[PDB]
RNA sequence: UAAGUCAGACGCAAAGCUACAAGGUUUCGCGUCAAAAGGAAAAAAGUCCGCCAGCGAGGCUAAGGUACAUAAA
RNA sequence: AAUAAAUAAGUUUAAUACCUUUUGCAGCAUGGACCAGCGAUUAAAUGCCGGUAAUUAGCAAAGUUAAACUAACGAAAAAUA
RNA sequence: UGUGACCGUUAGCGCAUAGUACAGUAAUGGAAGUGCAUAAACCAAAUUAAAGGCUUAAAUUAAAAAUAAAAUGGCUGGUGCAAUGGCACAAAAAAUAAGAAAGUUUAAA
């Protein structure tokens, strides 16, 4: 066989990809020769006795107060920036000539995994109108879109309704009717939603 | 730690159980090798002492002293060392005496490349 | 040691098993058959495959699994002997193992992309060594094992090796020709193997 | 290094305690040992000189020595 | 501590075992009569920090899971016209 | 029955058959032990070395073969090699469940 043939008997790994394990207790001139590098006596050198976090008895970490404030439920939403929405449209992954819904965002790749809804935030300088329906929005995003002539609508969906919006084929392939939309939201959420979402959204021209 | 073959090679001339018993021979082998490191260092000190004694004995037979000779050689720019000087006194008495006479009296005839300038 | 054109397509003749004669010519994609050969990737995939195949049905017994050994065999003090707690201790002849073996799996994971790089390196290596051959079919016109051997010998006469590997489109391919090839191939053949393209490995 | 260590000792020089005692005890400045082979003082952990990668039958010195033991007036 | 370094082979000089434990052990501190065999940081899951690669990862097979990214002050004027 | 980067007589099951021999009033505990061959510790035997004068000119050889101390006698059973013995799961089969309570169900031609 020539020198450049490759077979099972001349394979090696890339240098630096592996290193030999240290086997302690194997001689005076070996690494960690006799006492295995643990010292001479004490609690640390007698096996699994001492937790690494014990501080000797002072217990300094539990001398601090406790806070019980509950964070807002909106930390469970997926956050979408206005600047990221525009980039997708410019590249051509989103159609800006029709109403944009969360289904389009999911398929385009703007949002990864939705369980509750999408929150739209940020500032952006636009030159063309955009019509987008989301579950939540801040004021900076609303001003940016409306400045160019767009419309931002906050839509209320339930657990079953959100499934129909995102995966309608999951129901038609099984010959099942689509979920029905909600009637109204609890008054405690007044000022959070503008309209009740329709499972098949009504697309319009922009 | 030395192996059985190494231990018994070193201990082939030892006495009693030190020859063929591993535990006994191993400790005897290591102690001996420690003696050898010290032995080589001391050898260089002892031999130089012996050279000086022989030179001093030769000097005093003629009425001189070792310390006077060493000083005298450095004034003449003669760089013979003690190993050579020791051997001259024992085996070449006539040449050893000639060196002493030059240092003490400086009555040697100088040699030039051109005998007749 | 010679000049190689990387990423360039290759033109390869097609031979016939029945008579060992050239029949046509085809083309090989340059990204698969003219790629760089990664020696370190081949090493990783080979280790990956060997680890997966290891069976790992092995076990031993520790001091708690060996028979007996419950009672304390000697008094703690007074006898002049060493203190002992059980006869099945690791220090005792016939005792348990300090760290027993257990049935276990040895397989680890690799990305699917790294496996692809290995396959391309292996296919590219064969072409650069002149050990890659293409045939129209394996069973058309051949009715005996000896006939197939002679044809393969004629096709691969210009090579250094001895053993051969045959790849087809699976049993249910080429009008179920694979079934005939399996029947013809003798049992316990140490120098010839037949695989489908789905089971090809580095 | 998310490692080991939290038993230290003595010499010269000061102070508290003891009796301006202890190879005592408590602090403090420098050094040595601990973890340091080699040379001088008798043996010589802590004093004086001085820091051993290896070999050699070359040379010059330190502390200390120069009628015998024992190298050199 | 039964050796070492040398030698004219007569001899001369150097030289208080090892381990463990200690401020300090030739130790009048601890363990070993000798030989052969056996006898002690191993495996799984998860986390942190280096190294070496892939250039998102897993399924599925034009569609879905996991991760990652996502507004901060639109501030430069370099024209031998 | 099938497979093994599982073991190969201090290993692997306690057992290359033995829950036997043996210990104990009893419950109970629980061994050793394959075949072949200059291994070690261990006990006896083994010290040394001498040598001083035939007169020289026409052989031999089918062919081949044939002159030299690495190792005393023992006791013991390590090491090396092999398997009619073990270990782990897999396949097939087996085992197993009913609501009701002296009452009807589940049958492929
Ligand atoms: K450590
Ligand atoms: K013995
Ligand atoms: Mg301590
Ligand atoms: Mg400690
Ligand atoms: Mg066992
Ligand atoms: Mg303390
Ligand atoms: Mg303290
Ligand atoms: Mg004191
Ligand atoms: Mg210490
Ligand atoms: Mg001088
Ligand atoms: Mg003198
Ligand atoms: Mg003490
Ligand atoms: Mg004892
Ligand atoms: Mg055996
Ligand atoms: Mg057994």
């Amino acid at each position: 066989n020539p020198n450049y043939f490759v077979h099972l008997g001349n394979l090696r790994p890339n240098p630096g990809a592996t290193q030999q394990r240290i086997r302690e207790g194997r001689g005076l001139s070996s690494r960690r020769g006799v006492s295995c590098g643990m010292g001479f006596k004490g609690q640390k050198a007698r096996g699994r006795s001492l937790h690494m976090l014990y501080d000797g008895g002072q217990l300094g970490l539990v001398k601090f107060p406790v806070t019980r404030q509950i964070p807002s439920y909106e930390v469970l939403y997926n956050q979408l920036g206005v600047s990221k929405l525009v980039e997708f449209i410019q590249l051509g992954l989103l159609d800006h000539t029709k109403t944009i819904t969360m289904k389009e965002l999911l398929n385009a790749g703007c949002v990864s995994s939705l369980k509750y809804g999408v929150l739209l935030y940020g500032n952006v300088s636009l030159s063309f109108p955009i019509n987008i329906e989301v579950t939540a929005c801040d004021d900076r995003a609303r001003r940016s879109i409306e400045a160019a002539g767009g419309k931002v609508t906050r839509v209320y969906y339930t657990k079953d309704g959100l499934e129909g919006l995102l995966f309608p084929k999951r129901f038609t392939d099984k010959n099942l009717p689509l979920p029905r939309p909600a009637v109204a939201w609890h008054p405690k959420f007044d000022g959070k939603f503008d309209a009740v979402g329709q499972i098949p959204p009504v697309y319009e021209a922009v | 730690t030395f192996s059985r073959e190494q231990v018994f090679t070193f201990a082939k001339n030892f006495t009693g159980r030190a020859r063929n018993v591993y535990k006994v021979a191993l400790r005897r082998v290591e102690r001996g090798l420690q003696h050898s490191y010290v032995g080589r260092k001391e050898k260089k000190r002892t031999i130089r002492s012996l050279w000086i004694q022989r030179i001093n004995a030769g000097c005093r037979e003629h009425g001189f002293a070792y310390s006077a000779l060493i000083n005298g050689l450095n004034q003449e720019n003669i760089q013979l060392n003690r190993k050579v000087l020791s051997e001259l006194a024992m085996h070449e008495p006539d040449s050893f005496k000639a060196v002493l006479d030059q240092v003490r009296f400086m009555k040697g005839q100088e040699i030039y490349a051109n005998v007749e300038p | 040691p010679f000049e190689v054109e990387y990423h360039k397509d290759r033109e390869i003749p097609v031979c016939n098993v029945s008579d060992g004669s050239q029949v046509s010519t085809t083309t090989l994609n340059g990204k698969i058959f003219s790629d760089k050969v990664r020696l370190d990737i081949l090493h990783t995939v080979v280790r990956y495959l060997r680890a997966k195949w290891q069976q790992g049905t092995h076990k031993t017994k520790d001091r708690s699994e060996v028979s007996g050994g419950g009672r304390k065999p000697r008094p703690q003090k007074g006898s002049g002997r060493s203190r002992q707690g059980s006869i099945r201790s690791p220090i005792w002849r016939g005792g348990g193992c300090t760290f027993p073996k257990i049935p276990r799996s040895h397989a680890f994971k690799l990305p699917r992309n790294v496996v692809r790089i290995g396959i391309r390196s292996a296919l590219s290596a064969k072409a650069n060594e002149g050990r890659l051959f293409v045939v129209d079919s394996f069973v058309r016109g051949v009715e005996s094992y000896d006939q197939l051997k002679a044809g393969l010998a004629e096709v691969t006469k210009d090579a250094i090796g001895e053993s051969l590997l045959l790849v087809d489109s699976g049993e249910c391919g080429e009008d179920y020709s694979g079934v005939k090839l399996r029947r013809l191939l003798p049992k316990d053949s140490p120098r010839v193997e037949v695989l489908s393209y789905q089971d090809l490995t580095v």
